[PDB]
RNA sequence: GGUGAAAUGCGUAGAUAUAGGAAGGAACACCAGUGGCGAAGGCGACCACCUGGACUGAUACUGACACUGAGGUGCGAAAGCGUGGGGAGCAAACAGGAUUAGAUACCCUGGUAGUCCACGCCGUAAACGAUGUCGACUAGCCGUUGGGAUCCUUGAGAUCUUAGUGGCGCAGCUAACGCGAUAAGUCGACCGCCUGGGGAGUACGGCCGCAAGGUUAAAACUCAAAUGAAUUGACGGGGGCCCGCACAAGCGG
């Protein structure tokens, strides 16, 4: 979500250095959001406004690794056992 | 005044005329003004 | 240029006898700087830098 | 980060203003916080009473603390002080002067 | 007692109006109500009642002096302005009125509308 | 001396009430705007913190990753419902007081549930734009909100360009009303739905709910109709104009 932290999970999942667009960045931008969003929603349970803004990233990212999955399994396989996914 | 209770369906109803009375006040005086 | 709560001279500009805000429909003025004064305003307000209503 | 803080002092206790203040700048670089802008204004007159006095001390500051700088400072008059209203105000950037 | 100057409420309701003479110590002195000068009942939430019941309070007010008076109106009411000339022809040289009606900025919520 | 008209709380307890103080809830005047944001329901004080989506500008990247969606699963005004705080104001029930053949009501004076907060449930509304979502195209003119760019430029500004929000209107469509780049036009992809009026969104079953009940959902029997929109009239305790001893000056049962 930050600016440093949104620019190093480009930089470990990069693909070819001038890539931010790949379904590995993405994926594992939307995997970092998601997860920084679960302290929020612990600790604001009724914010239900946002809590469509997090499950828009869900499906974002389910749509991203079945098309990674039906397209290339050896990046969908390395991806998916990095990000800690599955 | 504030006197009654004006339920939000009530008080919703704005715009008498304000875009007849505002907006066609340079419309309808257009026959002379040409 | 952006106006601001500390700026009383331009903030009495829009404030009316008895206290309260003038209109965009009075004062011509655009709707993003009457949104942007009627903030300002009610910061000096709450501030003590101007009154809510009219009596002291 | 980048905030405006402006509060008010009692009348009566407004000569350890000049400490109040200091304090508070101590207490904000004690993390490294710059302090962008510190303007002292008049005993103005307020436009209405709080807590039915009619004068007030001002001081306006403008601060880049970091978190919990602002939190101290904030409770220094917000547990107890004899400080009134204030405005904590995050901005976006530092100033240069007002109060003609 | 004589007191030279004071402040004069008008209560100014849709069914009665009340003046009360006061100082600025606002303590009161001579209170008449528009009901009060014998009405009693329907008629008269008028100006005419008021015109009756702004001068009782005057010529009750000269007892303790109180040449120039400030005159504060509440209410929205008839009897709102013709209680402040009804109260200069009694000798009174009145400085201004002042309109203090109470509004809400929001408030208590109003009772149902009358059908 | 409220009003289509009066009746309850007050003076060996001070009466609407002070220029005063304190407490407590609850709603945030002005700004306020055919304004804005949100998928819808919705959201109005101010400041901080935590957070969602849009809009917008260039540039770089991925390379059809898309659209829709039976099931399903979330979120859904109000009012209701447990369980516990809260309780100003308002107020289903209800007590009186009026008004009337009666008044079980409309008006008055009160007033517990509820409204408010926390967690859980319900899952419905004329939940409406009575208009499913997505995409492409099809005359103009006049406002407005958030941007951007060009314009001699002072902007007091002007023009084009986008994403919204409105007012007219050409083509076209429509039974008409009307809609008309925010289509009800022209087409496309998918889904939901309808099949005369009653019976009836009802029984019975199933599922769900703590309940109230919701959702899915018929038949027997009955009638020749219901229904939409426009037209002429008549009518209105609708509105606006107009008239006459219609209204009251110096008549008389």
């Amino acid at each position: 979500l930050s600016v440093e932290e949104k620019a190093q999970i480009v930089n470990e999942y990069k693909q070819a250095e001038g890539d931010t667009g790949s379904p590995e960045v993405q994926v594992a931008l939307l995997s970092a959001n998601i997860n920084k969003l679960q302290d929020h929603f612990k600790a604001n349970g009724k914010d239900h406004h946002s809590r469509r803004g997090l499950i828009r990233m869900v499906n974002q990212r389910r749509k991203l690794l079945d098309y990674l999955k039906g397209k290339d399994v050896s990046r969908y396989t390395a991806l998916i056992g990095r990000l800690g996914l599955r | 005044s504030r006197e009654f209770y004006e339920k939000p369906t009530a008080e919703r109803r704005r715009k008498a005329a304000a875009a007849v009375k505002r907006h066609a006040k340079k419309v309808q005086r257009e026959q002379r003004r040409r | 240029k952006e106006i601001d709560y500390k700026d009383l001279n331009t903030l009495k500009a829009y404030v009316s006898e008895t206290g309260k805000i003038v209109p965009s429909r009075i004062t011509g003025t655009k709707a993003k700087y009457q949104r942007q004064l009627a903030t300002a305003i009610k910061r000096a307000r709450y501030l003590a830098l101007l009154p809510y209503t009219d009596s002291h | 980060r980048h905030y405006e803080i402006v509060f008010l002092v009692h009348p009566d206790q407004s000569e350890q203003v000049g400490g109040m203040v200091e304090r508070y700048t101590k207490a904000i670089e004690e993390d490294g916080g710059k302090i962008h802008r510190l303007e002292d204004w008049g005993r103005r007159q307020l436009a209405y009473a709080i807590n039915n006095v009619h004068k007030a001390h001002y001081v306006l500051m403008n601060v880049e603390c970091s978190a919990k700088a602002l939190a101290e400072l904030e409770d220094n008059f917000r547990a107890n002080d004899a400080v009134i209203r204030n405005l904590v105000m995050r901005r976006d950037e530092a100033v240069t002067e007002q109060s003609e | 007692k004589t007191v030279v100057d004071g402040i004069a409420h008008i209560h100014a309701s849709f069914n009665n109006t009340i003046v009360t003479i006061t100082d600025r110590q606002g303590n009161a002195l001579s209170w008449a109500t528009s009901g009060g000068s014998g009405f009693r009942g329907s008629r008269k939430s008028t100006p005419f009642a008021a015109q009756v019941a702004a001068e009782r309070a005057g010529q009750a007010a000269l007892e303790y002096g109180l040449k120039n008076l400030d005159v504060n109106v509440k209410g929205p009411g008839p009897g709102r302005e013709s209680a402040v000339r009804a109260l200069n022809a009694c000798g009174y040289k009145i400085a201004s009125i002042t309109d203090v009606t109470p509004i809400p900025h929001n408030g208590c919520r109003p009772p149902k509308k009358r059908r």
